[PDB]
Formats: C-alpha cells, sequence, structure tokens
C-alpha cells in the first residue's frame, strides 16, 4: 500500500557531476530505506540500507539520508561505471515497496544528428515473396527519436521510439515490411529519423 | 562466496503453471528469509514473496496469493516459486534474493530467470544476410518468439565492430532483431563472415554466410 516517489525520473549526467535523486514515502517509513543500482540485464546491487549507511564494499562517493518520509540518496562526484537505473526500497512494514527507479545517462552529445544506416530488402527475403527495409540507429545521447518512412516521398508510417544504451551510445531500430512488388515498382524507400532539431534522413532504391 | 543459481524460466500460457528453482550455497541455508522479487522494463521491481525456513512460514504480496507457492528443499540448499494461474502481466526476470537477518532489503540476488506468459506460439527466427575504408554488414533475424536471440560472428571468433542492436516487437506479436558488424572493405573478397544466431527457445540456431551483393 505505501507509495515510493523518486524524481526526477532520469537525469542526464557527466563524469565528475554532483547527482542528488529523492524518494517520498507516502507515509511514515522511518530510517527504513535502502537504495539499490541496477544495470541492463543485471541484478540489483545493494548500495544503502537504514536509509544512510553504506553497505559493505560500497565507494564512499555513495551516500544516503532522509528519516520519515523524504529520502535522498547523492553521488558525490559521478564516476563511468555509474550510469544504471537507481531504486529506492522501503522495508519499514510489508509490501517492501520499490521505488519505480531514477535513470541516471550518460549526457553524451545532445545536439549531435542521430547516426543512421539503412539496408535494402535481400535477394534472398524476396525470393521467400517478402521483404524488409532494416533502419539502424546510434545517438551519443538517451533521448526518444522520431521514425519517419516514405515510399518515394510519401509517408508511410510514422512513430516515437526510445532508445537503449548499449555494451557509450544509445541505440534503436524500426523495420518497415513490403511486398517484392512495392519493392521493385518504387524508385525508392526512406527512413528518416529525427532528435529535437536534427533530422537524418537515409535512403535505398531498388538496384 | 555466497552465490544464488536460479533456472526455470521460460515461455507458458495463460492459466499455465511454472517452478523457479533457486540453488544456494556459501551460506546456513535455513538461517536467513529468502525472497523472490521480479523486474519488467517500465514496471520497475516487485518484492513477490519470502519463505522462513526456520519457522517454515512463507508470506506472499497481495497479487500473487492463492496462485504462488514458496516451498524449500533444505537436503539441496534449493528455494522453489510455484506459479499457478499465470497471466500475460507476470511476463518478467524473477529474482531470488537473501535478506540479511530480520529486515527484508537485499544483500544477495540470483542472476535472474525471463519467464513470459503469452498465447503466442513459439516461432524460431528467419536469417537473412545483410550483404555490405570499412564494410558494415549484418543479419536480419527476423519472425522469432519469445526473446530472447544471440548472435555471434565466426563461432564468437569475432567480437570488435560488432553491434547487436535490441529486439523490436512488431505489431504482429513477433520480435525482429539485427546484428551488423564493421570490417574492412580490403577483408571482403578474402574473410568469410557468417552470423551465429541461437534461439535457445525453439531449440534453433541458424548459420547464415554473409556475401557481397
Amino acid at each position: 500500500d505505501i507509495q515510493m516517489t523518486q524524481s526526477p525520473s532520469s537525469l542526464s549526467a557527466s563524469v565528475g557531476d554532483r547527482v542528488t535523486i529523492t524518494c517520498k514515502a507516502s507515509q511514515d517509513v522511518s530510517i527504513g530505506v535502502a537504495w539499490y543500482q541496477r544495470k541492463p540485464g543485471k541484478a540489483p546491487k545493494l548500495l544503502i540500507y537504514s536509509a544512510s549507511y553504506r553497505y559493505t564494499g560500497v565507494p564512499s562517493r555513495f551516500s544516503g539520508s532522509g528519516s520519515g518520509t523524504d529520502f535522498t540518496l547523492t553521488i558525490s562526484s559521478l564516476q563511468p561505471e555509474d550510469f544504471a537505473t537507481y531504486y529506492c526500497q522501503q522495508y519499514y512494514i510489508y509490501p517492501y515497496t520499490f521505488g519505480q527507479g531514477t535513470k541516471v545517462e550518460i549526457k553524451g552529445q545532445p545536439k549531435a544528428a542521430p547516426s543512421v544506416t539503412l539496408f535494402p530488402p535481400s535477394s534472398e527475403e524476396l525470393q521467400a515473396n517478402k521483404a524488409t527495409l532494416v533502419c539502424l540507429i546510434s545517438d551519443f545521447y538517451p533521448g526518444a527519436v522520431t521514425v519517419a518512412w516514405k515510399a518515394d516521398s510519401s509517408p508511410v508510417k510514422a512513430g516515437v521510439e526510445t532508445t537503449t544504451p548499449s555494451k557509450n551510445k544509445y541505440a534503436a531500430s524500426s523495420y518497415l515490411s513490403l511486398t517484392p512488388e512495392q519493392w521493385k515498382s518504387h524508385r525508392s524507400y526512406s527512413c528518416q529519423v529525427t532528435h529535437e532539431g536534427s533530422t537524418v534522413e537515409k535512403t535505398v532504391a531498388p538496384t | 562466496e555466497v552465490q544464488l543459481v536460479e533456472s526455470g524460466g521460460g515461455l507458458v500460457q495463460p492459466g499455465g503453471s511454472l517452478r523457479l528453482s533457486c540453488a544456494a550455497s556459501g551460506f546456513t541455508f535455513t538461517d536467513y528469509t529468502m525472497d523472490w522479487v521480479r523486474y519488467a522494463p517500465g514496471k520497475g521491481l516487485e518484492w513477490v514473496a519470502d519463505v522462513n525456513p526456520n519457522s517454515g512460514g512463507s508470506i506472499y504480496n497481495q497479487r500473487f496469493k492463492g496462485r504462488f507457492t514458496l516451498s524449500v528443499d533444505r537436503s539441496k540448499n534449493t528455494l522453489y516459486l510455484q506459479m499457478n494461474s499465470l497471466r500475460a502481466e507476470d511476463t518478467a526476470v524473477y529474482y531470488c534474493a537473501r535478506n540479511l537477518g530480520p529486515s527484508f532489503y537485499f544483500d544477495y540476488w540470483g542472476q535472474g530467470t525471463l519467464v513470459t506468459v503469452s498465447s503466442a506460439s513459439t516461432k524460431g527466427p528467419s536469417v537473412f544476410p545483410l550483404a555490405p575504408g570499412t564494410a558494415a554488414l549484418g543479419c536480419l533475424v527476423k519472425d522469432y518468439f519469445p526473446e530472447p536471440v544471440t548472435v555471434s560472428w565466426n563461432s564468437g571468433a569475432l567480437t570488435s565492430g560488432v553491434h547487436t542492436f535490441p529486439a523490436v516487437l512488431q505489431s504482429s506479436g513477433l520480435y525482429s532483431l539485427s546484428s551488423v558488424v564493421t570490417v574492412p572493405s580490403s577483408s571482403l573478397g578474402t574473410q568469410t563472415y557468417i552470423c551465429n544466431v541461437n534461439h535457445k527457445p525453439s531449440n534453433t540456431k541458424v548459420d547464415k554466410k554473409v556475401e557481397p551483393k
């Protein structure tokens, strides 16, 4: 029943920064609060317990504070291996609820154009009476991008897509399925990728 | 020293049942309460249940009471989660975890296991070559279910310059992914490039040689 609200939901930051994450409990949970670091595809990792005690082996740049309903995790100087999602958790009372997480993302290059790579259908897929256009996207920043597809210069479809960090840059991709007659009969097809004030469009043609 | 090794994930249809195992080592198994905690993209973390192996008692989160059951096998130092009446919304990565003592925050965790609940059928992937200073070539791994697939190049010998993109769910309920390797243009005549696609959920591996256009 006890709600745990973190804020911000996400933030961008650079090596050396001071990061401060906030967790608010919907009621008094005393000193009974833990913080965890979670990397993608990895187990959460315990950092802080009792609101302010560093767990064994946890670097000193991590520290927590708070009591009652207002809690804080603070990273004194953000290190490279610290981009991750940080969760607060109350263990004061059942059911030991977690905060929704706060993504701490590499700032990167916020005004860079998206890098876009576009592959046409292979002769193999065309022979299987099918065909797929493959648009690959690599960005130096965390934000969502918009992808629009074009047949010649007419729009086909268009969606917003979130990117995810990679094993560094953020990645996404989009797919457009076509009949073989669709691919052969148009002069070209295009994937167009937009982030804020930058757009990159790549074009392919049956050749 | 302290290890929790899980097994048992997989695909199951709505209403089905599945049992997960947590094999423990490096501590007196019965001296600690243990837990399950699940994670789902965009749903964060949810504590599921705990068992005190000393009292034999377990406690469940409201959403799972009456349908999930904990149990333990001391002789094997192993914790189980039995899930019944699963719904699509139970799709998640399940972790076993341990309390330090009486307080319910978690010091050690399992590696995690994916449980997918869906009425959609397992389908192995269609693998298509993406024909290519340097050249980018790839494979398209198309129309598969459920996750995950893994892609390697040249049997895992080639790791530099490889980029596997996250799987994308189409509105057909099937996934597609691509993996691209960037190699010297001068390599293209003399060096063979083979993508190795492993889809454990359908017990299928597919290897595709990528040729110039």
